[PDB]
């Protein structure tokens, strides 16, 4: 049938692609990557996401149909589209290897600036020095500095209920270094406690479609393995994050 | 119970 799809890019522009109506996310993604000029190396570093809210975007699963999501969230107004291209990478050294690829650097740079604006990357103490690199468009230098801040390449999920808290919610934060749960109220106001699970402690993990839950079983210190249920509507994205983190850990090619 |  062939239909139109608009997708937002990290530099704040959008691209339009013609695709078959029933294209799945990877087919749309490859059509976009070719159109914007990604090569065989760079294409592995980005993915298709849906804008859920101002503060959260969720990765499209392989069995989704991006045209369905597009039409369903479409209006005559709406600043663009709910589909967006974002980086999909937890290991920051792999992206340092791309400092000589203009496309990658540009996309990494624009998404990082927006991720600072939104609070994901805690860059406050060097806000001025980053701002002058931003002003001079010293993109690699800006990124080389920013990659040393807290929250670079961390996925933060919206607060939700957890079966291992009597009262209150958790905000989960997934990075290459560990899986973190931040305690907060049922409103989403940060309490002040943080549990940090090492990936080595992770025994198994799973989803519960019926119960709308992501589950993980951890073994800590010396105690018996235990299951924790996080009641997030984004259990499939969370599950994809675990799969991706262990993949990047196996293929880690650096001691630092 | 609570891990928190």
């Amino acid at each position: 049938s062939d239909v139109e799809l608009r997708v937002a890019l990290p530099d704040g522009t959008t691209v339009t692609v013609r695709v078959k109506k029933n294209s799945t996310t990877d087919q749309v993604y490859q059509a976009i990557a070719a159109k914007v000029g990604m090569d065989s190396t760079t294409v592995n570093y980005f993915a298709l996401f849906e804008v859920i809210s101002h503060s959260f975007v969720r990765k499209l699963a392989p069995n989704e149909f991006p045209h369905k999501l597009y039409i369903q969230n479409y209006t005559s107004a709406v600043p663009g589209t709910c589909l967006t291209i974002r980086k999909w990478l937890f290991t920051t050294e792999e992206e340092i290897l791309l400092n000589d690829n203009d496309l990658a650097v540009t996309y990494f740079f624009h998404q990082a600036v927006d991720d600072v604006k939104k609070g994901y990357i805690k860059a406050e103490e060097k806000s001025y020095q980053l701002q002058k690199l931003y002003e001079q468009r010293k993109m690699v230098m800006y990124l080389n500095m920013l990659r040393t801040c807290e929250g670079y390449n961390e996925i933060i999920f919206p607060h939700c209920a957890c079966d291992s808290r009597r009262k209150g919610h958790v905000i989960t934060a997934i990075s290459i270094t560990h899986f973190k749960l931040h305690a907060c109220t049922e409103e989403g106001q940060l309490e002040n406690q943080v549990i940090a699970f090492e990936w080595d402690e992770m025994q198994r993990w799973d989803t519960d479609e019926e119960g709308m839950a992501f589950c993980f079983e951890y073994a800590r210190g010396e105690k018996k393995p235990r299951w924790v249920k996080i009641f997030t509507p984004y259990f499939n994205y969370m599950h994809e994050c675990f799969e991706r983190v262990f993949c990047e850990l196996k293929w880690r090619k650096e001691e630092y | 119970d609570d891990i928190f």
